């Protein structure tokens, strides 16, 4: 078998690619679907809620790590889970030991660093989990996509997980808008790519969202089927 | 044999610099042999090519055989490392020597083979020690397509045997679509479509992925009704290609 | 039988575990080495030839003392030989320490040994590729023992392992004498050497140690070069 | 339906005109599988 | 490799079109078969 | 090929070399283009980073680190590793700044960061850091030293070098130009230019420039070319490129 | 494949290692419990020794505590070992609480050391079944049997080792409420069961009783003889 | 196959390195021991003796571990002395914490359940060695145990283990009146024994080894057989089976 | 037969280690040469020096390194491996000086240095550091040392010595040259040195492609050879 | 070939899926049938017993077990590394107790116990834990601050919110059944009817007292397994 260089981090194809690290790249695109926009003042966290069946509720994306910083998850649940408390640790550390909150950029280098190791060393596996990660710091909003290759982007917004890349490419579209929206545009801009991520058939229902806004004096919130409502109910018709 | 390929260089897209150097390295020595042997060298007997599956390698030595009208043998790779010890100068062989009488010729080797272990290297050996027993006029010459340039044998990447390389490179965006705009020409597709957008949504993508981005694209414009003249068809069919399968796997957030 | 010759902690289905035999393999490449006991005491030779005789003779010594009256040589790798003669006398010195006493050579060929030995217990670490010959001389009695890379120890008589060590155990056994004297058992250990030397050992080709009740003391080049030209 | 024709012969060997599910759970004890998961498993 | 730095001089000696070879013809094609060597 | 040998990196090939090693420089090879010149007076900077799509930010994946207060840091090859690098170079500065009481001189500080990505390169349950880094200083009593490490352990000292896949390019390109003279003022502009034309439009497009530098005229600091001569050295790329 | 890993699941969902230790106490020796109304018996098919091995120590029944004994079938030395810890967590449980450990609590304690002992490479499984017998401080007959994979179970009599399944289905097919109103009808039952494996009689065969608190006496061979003469004349009488 | 590490299981259910480290044991030497009325003795086989062995030495296949305690070692030279080793530890270690000499049955199970642990887990080849232990105590007078590489063990009056040990040990119970062997016909039983298991037509002294436990007068003597008292013994058998050829 | 070549720690049949065999060609892999020639008082280190551009520093590219204040390292094969050899011998020597009060002499130094290479080829934990080693120095009632080291923890002591790609010849040639039981002082030692290194390589070297490092006994410091010092020797050769 | 990313837990497949988790998953249809429904009275749980011999004591099958007065659990897998589990569920329930003195959450338990799954691929493992994932899937029910509450545990350490989960050898056909027959205001009486009619209808064997344990929870009482008697009242109407 030729692809016998890929069953640990720790060794090289011939072509100087990690083929571990790639599959574990690959792995997030198997989670749902989830997009995240800013403002001057304002970082919005919209994910796709899946469900096992619809007799059970829906799988949560948007996770609360602290009152300025909040994360959406889409890949395994295990890795997210444990990079999740581990944002918690480290943001309660730095509220004890420096009483401010830590700054987006350098919570984001933590966790590159954290999730090197297992790109690195043998033994733990890579986190396969792809990560939006939005918060509130000194120059304004950010939004930051950690891949499970230890890398980690500065974006004014990102799509991760299944059927991404038409997300994407309606956030390339609408470039020009997003910076000068308020709460309710860039909520909206939001809702019209995870629209255009879900098939035709399927529509963003309540169960079907989630919503997770920081901003400026507004702190890190996320909203569900009955908080939705109001940010669904200006919501225009899917283009069809 | 498949003697009429039936291409005209318009099946093939965005390799422009590689049908270059290939009719420059076959066709013209074949044509102006005589100013070859006025330098006192001889012409090149044998291209080679590399390039990741699916990227056209096989288009261009048919669009070649085209061209030239010469006959076509299209050699597997992986096939010849099995069939027991004789698959050296028993097919290779096999396959060079009643070529030569049908001689307008184009004999073809693909997918690149590994270029216990003891079969591989008579199959080599044989390669070589075939190929460097070629004829004077050349009237009869070889294309020998891989897959990686990984495993190289320095007897054959010589020169005589295979000199003559030519690099596959992934479509880059318009390479991209122009093999989009080429696989769809045959169907009644309306000009409300956007190919570049299609092209820009083809990151990852190679070749002959585009072509079953086309094709799926087609089906489901049938899928919807027959509903001919529709641009959305061929954004479904970006999004599922070979990944059309969805998994519907648990355990992921 | 192949997957069973790869690692040092699986029982070959049949016998015992190969990667010992192959260390003991490796010690029978090594430069031929001979031990001799004689009434009085012991006495044991190996041969130093190398090529390039830019190489300093005098920098390695193929024959140290443990203590004040044991000696060793091996047969074998040099480095792991090196390794072998640390230990051995970090052995013999805590044995000093606590019992305020020379080490008798039994004790230290047992220790050493162990020390070979425990290199076999697991995988991930290879038995040393050498094989020791002790010589002592302790309770009016002189003794000579060997230690093997599978950590067997045992006495000799007089053996010589190493490259041609066939031929020069059946040169001992039909020379060795149990009554013989300290110059005659060196004589016997330079013939022993000299029959499979190929190439005229010289005064610095061979080195050789003798060991008595003064103690173990390697013999000086001017010794050797003696005994060489008595023998000639 | 080897597994339903095993069925047949089961009800067939109780000399019994119709089939009953006790037939049907032997035959595909039969042709299925051609403690272990009972004592660990549960 | 010295026959192939000699053949490759004569096909560099084509793609500039001379019926013939220079000197900085066989540098070039020595350094081609040196790159194809590593 | 290498097969069965280049599994591990603690395992040597017939021919005796480690293939994990060889594997990693093609990684490197593979990856986006750096530069760096070190003037009279100081070094500078150049890296050719690829926005991969205009969703990221501007300065996403800032690839010009800085060690320490007077250090340097170009990387090319992966980001990650590269980061993992960079903190560890910075870990180090630190440990010999409360060791010793002074800045680390770049020789040393490549040596033992060199020593470092060595000592992950001969295991075999860790892996080699697949990156090419580069390091930079200025000092007063010292002078101005360049630095490039790659993931061979090797650390050379070059007068101005470049990684990435424009590695021989590059070179031919720096040779023509003459170096030991100017300060960073004259070239600036060069490496500015170099970089763009290194850079190929027709496949992999959509890039851009950024630029560091250390010196007196920075008083001996690393920091990001300032905007106003960012854009004069982009306005001369432009007119040089014509 | 998927057999040769402890910790690796098969496609179907099987740790066959531990399927495999759990099917080398099969190729052990018979070991059946039967618990009664206020006795619980251990009954052994004892292998002959052929003219040398000292029977004293060939223990197959111990006593881990006071009030708990065991039967094993599948590995000596595993066993050997499981009982040694086992009654060092006797004594070690009454030294933590001082009350005399009830049956379910060793058997609990063995099946958790057993697991531990099969969640991990390096750590070979236990390949022995036990049969843990006795009494509650408060006087009520439990009777359990661990696997090899860890897991313990309650029975009222069960079988273990090589034709444990026969005896089983004895078991099934004569085990009665009345059949153990009395000892004597328990180690009636008990003995019939081990002759139907062990046929022979007499010899081959070691039986052990815990009535209420006695500190166990195992039949020594004076009246297993007699015991089996009883059952031969009842097994004349009905028949 | 199932024949990696020791920490596996065969389908069947076996452990195939702890069946290999087994059978192993035939290649060692042999080596008996029979237990007697008022005696117990270990005949063991010195089979390697070329020319030129010191014979510096107690005994090698014979080992004394403590004041009341002898054992015959039968595998490889180097889990020998470990084991060896570990024996006089334990031994050592019982003393001090109890001041009485251990029992045979429990310095037996400590040597068994390290066996065993060397087995059960870690990933490390079992102890190729097979032991004979040769001991007396207040709880069972005279005692005999066979040891195991697999950490079995079990009490026998006589066992041979070593090469030929299944002819030996055969003949042995065929020719074995348990209750009624003095240490007289003990030593003459093994001497048979060893004349009918070795490669030999007349064994030789040099070639046996013999050591024998007695209690007598309140302490036990551990004593292995001198050079003139085996060869007296050898040399009376010889002499018997002339007077048994003769009188057929 | 073959297939034992995997592990550093496996013993092949006829108890060959490859691996070692197989670092000491990863030495000549370095694709370098260098020489060591001891006189009556002086011993002299002389490597080769390739210089790919202009473009290095050249001051840099030193391939001999000082261990001590008086005792000298000159290496050939990986150089990054070659770096942390003499990293860990100055560790060594300065720990030696510590313990024991004074300077370490290079047979020493080599033994312990070779301890740690056979270490290191003993159990599996690491690459053997494929790198050769020189040392030169001088000690009291002995004269001037020359030592080389080898991965596989082999040291010994050489009247004169070689490493890299012309072991072979080089060692031929120094062969030849001590056969003639000649006094070598100083500077006919360097010049053995040079003539050895021009003619196993037949370039005639420019004498910048050259460093060398010399110890003797009125000058016990390790001194580098400048560039004025190799041009006269050279030159003086040259026309000698 | 996916037996390469077959072997251990720590490797990736070209789809990104771990495969072992996958098969510990699957190792769940292994286990007995296990059905849990939600009820704004309270959550019931039903099991089948699956006994092997009319001669085993139907108590030491432990389908059905209780981690707190407050709240229950069922379980489908293997009974050791489920015992281990609902061991740590226990000890952490007490353990907020101790410290809070506060009855804790479902979800809260429910997270708590996934906390010790999930753990396979973790360095912590170091003292001693499982190199595997855990094959048991987990059943919790109970009441709670936000009313009854029923959640199900992943072996891969994922839980969510089930209205009427089943879970064992039977998840699919029974999750069907579920699916059409479950209402949101479904009494409790009325909702273990339908459970029971679920399992009469998926088992192998005919329903009687020994093929079926059930627990019921409700905000008024504690945590309440069926006995006898409560068993053949429920199953007569049935
Ligand atoms: N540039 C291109 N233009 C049009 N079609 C292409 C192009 N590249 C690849 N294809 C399609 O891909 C297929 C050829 O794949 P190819 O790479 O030649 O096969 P292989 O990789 O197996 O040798 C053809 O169906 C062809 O239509």
């Amino acid at each position: 078998f030729r692809n016998q260089y890929d069953n640990d981090v720790t060794v090289w194809s011939p072509q100087g690619r990690i083929h571990q690290i790639e599959y574990a790249m690959e792995a997030v695109k198997q989670g749902s679907a989830t997009v995240g926009l800013k403002s001057k003042t304002h970082a919005v966290l919209v994910a796709l809620k899946r469900a096992q069946s619809e007799l059970a509720a829906h799988q949560k994306k948007i996770l609360h790590v602290d009152n300025h910083i909040g994360i959406s998850i889409a890949g395994l649940t295990a890795d997210a889970r444990l990079l999740c408390n581990f944002m918690r640790q480290e943001c309660l550390d730095s509220r004890f030991v420096f009483d401010r909150p830590l700054p987006v950029s350098r919570l984001v280098s933590l966790i590159g660093s954290k999730t090197q190791i297992p790109t690195q060393r043998y033994g733990r596996r890579p986190y396969g989990v792809g990560l939006l990660i939005a918060g509130y710091d000194d120059m304004g909003p950010h939004i930051f996509q950690t891949c499970p290759s230890a890398n980690y982007f500065d974006c004014r917004a990102m799509s991760i997980g299944a059927r991404s890349q038409s997300a994407r490419t309606y956030l390339e579209r609408h470039m020009s808008e997003f910076m000068e929206c308020n709460l309710n545009e860039l909520v909206k801009h939001g809702l019209r790519a995870l629209r255009e991520t879900l098939p035709a058939e399927q529509d963003l229902t309540t169960k079907n969202v989630s919503i997770g806004i920081v901003g400026k004096d507004l702190e890190f919130t996320i909203y569900d089927d009955d908080d939705v409502s109001p940010f669904l109910e200006g919501l225009e018709e899917r283009p069809q | 044999v498949d003697e009429r390929p039936t291409e005209q260089y318009s099946d093939i897209g965005g390799l422009d610099k590689q049908i270059q150097e290939l009719v420059e390295a076959i066709v013209l020595p074949m044509n102006h042999k005589e100013k070859f042997e006025n330098l006192g060298i001889q012409p090149p007997k044998g291209v080679l090519m590399y390039g990741p599956p699916g990227t056209g390698k096989t288009l261009l030595a048919r669009a070649c055989a085209a061209q030239t009208k010469a006959t076509f043998l299209k050699l597997a790779g992986p096939q010849l490392v099995q069939m027991f010890i004789g698959d050296g100068a028993k097919l290779v062989r096999d396959a060079f020597a009643l070529a030569k009488e049908k001689a307008p010729s184009i004999i073809f080797i693909d997918e690149l083979d590994a270029i216990g272990d003891r079969e591989v290297q008579r199959t080599m050996l044989e390669l070589l020690n075939q190929l460097d027993g070629f004829q004077p006029n050349t009237q009869v010459k070889v294309i020998a397509a891989t897959n990686r340039v990984d495993i190289l044998d320095p007897a054959l990447l010589r020169s005589g045997r295979l000199d003559r390389k030519i690099e596959f490179p992934m479509p880059n965006e318009e390479a991209r679509a122009r093999i989009m705009q080429i696989h769809s020409r045959k169907m009644n597709v309306s000009p409300d479509v956007n190919y570049e957008e299609l092209a820009r949504c083809t990151d990852d993508f190679n070749g002959a992925q585009c072509k079953a981005v086309c094709v799926e694209a087609g089906m489901i414009a049938l899928r919807r009704g027959a509903t001919e003249l529709t641009h959305e068809d061929y954004m479904e069919g970006i999004l599922e290609v070979q990944a059309k399968k969805k998994a519907n796997l648990q355990y992921y957030a | 039988e192949r997957g069973y010759s790869f690692s040092l902690t699986t029982f070959s289905p049949s016998g015992k575990l190969v990667q010992i035999e192959y260390a003991l393999a490796a010690v029978a490449g090594g430069a031929p080495s001979v031990g001799i006991k004689a009434a009085n005491g012991v006495v044991l030779a190996t041969e130093k030839k190398q090529k390039s005789i830019l190489y300093d003779e005098r920098s390695v010594h193929k024959v140290e003392p443990i203590t004040k009256h044991i000696g060793l040589v091996y047969s074998g790798m040099g480095p792991d030989y090196r390794v072998l003669v640390h230990r051995a006398r970090k052995l013999a010195q805590q044995y000093y320490l606590v019992y305020q006493e020379p080490i008798p050579t039994a004790q230290l060929v047992q220790r050493v040994a162990s020390v070979m030995q425990e290199y076999t217990q697991s995988g991930g670490v290879r038995p040393f590729g050498v094989s020791l010959l002790i010589c002592g001389w302790n309770e009016g009695r002189p003794y000579l023992f060997q230690s093997d890379p599978s950590g067997a120890y045992f006495a000799w008589k007089a053996t010589a392992m190493g490259k041609n060590y066939v031929n020069g155990k059946t040169f001992l056994e039909k020379r060795y004498n149990e009554d013989l004297e300290l110059e005659d058992a060196i004589h016997t250990a330079i013939l022993t050497l000299k029959e499979s030397f190929e190439g005229q050992m010289t005064e610095d080709n061979i080195e050789v140690g003798i060991c008595n009740e003064a103690g173990f003391r390697r013999l000086t080049p001017t010794e050797v070069k003696d005994y060489l030209a008595a023998i000639a | 339906r080897s597994v339903c024709t095993e069925a047949g012969m089961f009800a067939i060997r109780a000399r019994r005109k119709i089939a009953t599910e006790k037939d049907f759970l032997e035959a595909v004890n039969k042709v299925i599988k051609s403690t272990p998961r009972y004592m660990t498993y549960n | 490799d010295l026959r192939n730095v000699c053949t490759e001089a004569g096909m560099f000696a084509i793609r500039a079109d001379h019926d013939f070879v220079v000197q900085e013809d066989f540098m070039k094609a020595v350094r081609k078969v040196a790159d194809s060597k590593k | 090929i290498g097969t069965g040998y280049d599994l591990s990196a603690s395992t040597f090939s017939p021919d005796g070399r480690v293939f994990q090693v060889e594997y990693a420089m093609k990684a490197v090879e593979n990856s986006s283009t750096a530069i760096g010149i070190r003037c009279k007076d100081g070094v500078v900077f150049g890296v050719e980073k690829l926005v991969l799509s205009k969703l990221y930010e501007e300065g996403s994946n800032k690839r010009l680190f800085n060690v320490d207060r007077h250090v340097g840091m170009a990387v090319a090859g992966l980001l990650a590793d590269a980061r993992s690098l960079a903190d560890i170079a910075r870990e180090e500065a630190s440990n010999f700044r409360s060791n010793f009481g002074y800045n680390i001189p770049l020789k040393h500080l490549a040596d033992r960061v060199a020593m470092y990505v060595h000592a992950y390169t001969l295991y075999s349950a860790v892996r080699p850091f697949g990156c090419s880094f580069m390091l930079g200083s200025y000092s007063v009593n010292d002078g101005a030293q360049l630095y490039m490490i790659d993931p061979s352990g090797v650390s050379y000292g070059y007068w101005g070098c470049a990684i990435g896949k424009a590695r021989q390019a590059a070179k031919t390109e720096i040779e023509k130009l003459q170096m030991k003279e100017m300060t960073c003022r004259d070239i600036v502009k060069e490496v500015a230019k170099i970089i763009y034309i290194v850079h190929d439009e027709v496949k992999d497009k959509a890039f851009e420039l950024e630029l560091s530098w250390v010196g007196e005229l920075t008083n001996g600091r690393h920091e990001i070319v300032p905007k106003d001569i960012r854009e004069e050295a982009e306005k001369y790329a432009k007119e040089s490129l014509k | 494949s998927y057999d040769r890993a402890i910790t690796v699941f098969s496609p179907d969902g099987h740790l066959f290692q531990v399927e495999y230790a759990q099917e080398a106490v099969k190729k052990g020796s018979t070991a059946v419990g039967v618990r009664g109304r206020d006795i619980v018996v251990l009954g052994v098919e004892k292998k002959s020794v052929a003219k040398l091995q000292d029977e004293r120590t060939v223990r197959k029944i111990c006593a881990l505590d006071d009030n708990v004994c065991m039967a094993f079938a599948g590995l000596t030395a595993d066993a050997r070992i499981v009982i040694n810890r086992a009654r060092v967590e006797c004594q070690s449980h009454r030294l933590t609480v001082e009350d005399p450990v009830t049956v379910e609590y060793i058997t609990r304690y063995i099946a958790s050391l057993k697991q531990r002992y099969t969640q991990s490479n390096g750590r070979r499984p236990f390949g022995i079944s036990a049969l843990i017998v006795g009494f509650d401080f408060d006087g009520t007959p439990r009777l359990y049997q661990t696997d090899p994979s860890g897991t313990y179970h309650a029975w009222k009599a069960n079988a273990i080792g090589r034709g444990a399944k026969s005896v089983r289905e004895f078991l099934e097919k004569n085990y009665t409420d009345e059949a153990i109103e009395t000892d004597d009808l328990t180690i009636k039952l008990v003995i019939k069961a081990l002759l139907e494996v062990v046929q022979s009689g007499g010899k081959n065969i070691e039986l052990a009783v815990m009535r209420r608190d006695q500190s166990l006496k195992i039949l020594n061979p004076e009246e297993i003889e007699k015991y089996v003469a009883e059952i031969e004349k009842e097994k004349e009488e009905n028949e | 196959r199932y024949d990696s590490r020791t920490t596996i299981f065969s389908p069947e259910g076996r452990l195939y390195q702890v069946e290999y480290a087994m059978e192993a044991i035939g290649h060692a030497g042999t080596c008996l021991g029979i237990l007697a009325n008022d005696g117990v003795l270990l005949a063991a086989e010195r089979r390697n003796i070329h020319k030129l062995l010191d014979e510096v030495f107690f005994s090698e296949k014979i080992y004394k571990l403590n004041e009341d305690m002898a054992c015959s070692v039968a595998g490889i030279t180097s889990d020998a002395n470990v084991l060896t080793n570990e024996l006089r530890l334990i031994a050592q270690r019982y003393l001090l914490q109890y001041q009485e000499p251990i029992p045979c049955e429990q310095l037996v199970t400590a040597l068994c359940d390290i066996k065993q642990a060397y087995t059960q887990f870690g990933g490390k080849r079992p102890f190729g060695v097979s032991l004979l232990y040769i001991g007396w105590d207040k709880h069972y007078g005279f005692q005999l145990y066979q040891s195991d590489p697999s950490g079995n063990y079990g009490g026998w009056k006589a066992t041979c283990i070593g090469n030929n040990s299944a002819a030996a040990v055969s003949m042995l119970k065929q020719d074995y009146k348990e209750g009624e062997m003095t240490l007289k016909s003990a030593l003459a039983l093994a001497i048979k024994v060893l004349n009918k298991t070795m490669d030999v037509s007349k064994l030789s002294a040099e070639k046996v080894e013999i050591a024998t436990l007695t209690r007598e007068n309140g302490k036990t003597v551990i004593r292995v057989l001198k050079q003139k008292e085996v060869e007296q013994l050898i040399k009376k058998h010889e002499e018997e089976e002339a007077k048994a050829e003769r009188e057929k | 037969s073959a297939g034992f070549d995997r592990h550093i720690t496996i013993f092949s049949p006829e108890g060959r280690l490859y691996q070692v065999e197989y670092a000491f060609k990863a030495i000549n892999q370095g694709g370098l040469t260098s020489v060591a020639v001891r006189g009556k008082d002086c011993a002299v280190i002389v490597t080769q020096k390739k210089v790919p551009d202009k473009l290095l520093d050249s001051s840099t590219v030193t391939h001999l390194f000082k261990i001590t204040e008086n005792i000298g390292c000159v290496m050939t094969g990986m150089t990054a491996d070659s770096r942390s050899q003499v990293q860990r011998a100055r560790y060594e020597a300065a720990n030696w000086k510590y313990k024991y009060g004074y300077e370490i002499p290079v047979d020493m130094l080599c033994k312990r240095i070779a301890d740690i290479s056979q270490v290191y080829t003993q159990n599996a934990e690491m690459r053997p550091l494929g790198c050769c080693m020189i040392l030169i120095g001088i000690d009291e009632e002995q004269g001037p040392q020359v030592y080389k080291c080898d991965p596989a923890g082999y040291y010994c002591g050489f009247k004169a010595t070689a490493a890299g790609v012309k072991q072979t010849e080089s060692t031929s040639f120094l062969e030849k040259k001590v056969k003639k039981k000649f006094d070598w002082t100083f500077e006919q030692t360097v010049e053995t040195a040079i003539t050895c290194l021009s003619t196993v390589l037949s370039i005639d070297f420019k004498p910048s492609e050259i460093e060398v490092g010399v110890v003797t006994v009125e000058n016990p410091k390790f001194r580098i050879l400048t560039e004025a010092e190799i041009d006269a020797h050279l030159v003086a050769l040259a026309e000698r | 070939t996916r037996s390469e990313y077959d072997r251990g837990v720590n490797t990736f497949s070209p789809e990104g899926r771990l495969f072992q988790v996958e098969y510990a998953i699957e190792a769940i249809k292994l286990g007995s049938t296990a059905i849990g429904i939600q009820t704004s009275e309270g959550v019931c749980l039903a099991v089948e017993k699956r006994i092997t011999s009319p001669l085993m004591e139907p108590s030491s099958i432990e389908k059905i077990v209780e981690i707190d007065a407050h709240i229950g659990c069922a379980m489908s897998g293997l009974i050791a590394d489920a015992k281990t589990l609902i061991d740590k569920a226990r000890v952490e329930t007490q353990n907020h107790w101790f410290t809070y003195n506060e009855t804790m959450t479902v979800e809260s338990v429910t997270q708590a116990v996934s906390n010790l799954a999930l753990q396979f691929g973790e360095e912590d493992a170091d003292p001693g834990a499982m190199s595997r994932p855990f094959g048991v899937a987990l059943l919790f029910g109970g009441v709670d601050e936000k009313g009854p509450q029923l959640f199900h545990m992943d072996p891969s350490g994922t839980f969510v919110q089930c209205d009427a989960r089943a879970i064992g050898s039977a998840s699919e056909g029974a999750q069907s059944s579920l699916q059409e027959v479950y209402h949101k205001s479904m009494t409790l009486k009325e909702a273990i009817k339908s459970s029971l009619i679920i399992l009469k209808q998926v088992m192998e064997e005919k329903l009687n007292a020994t093929n079926i344990e059930l627990a019921t929870v409700q905000p008024g009482q504690n945590f309440h397994m069926f006995t006898k008697e409560e068993l053949e009242e429920v199953i007569k109407d049935i």
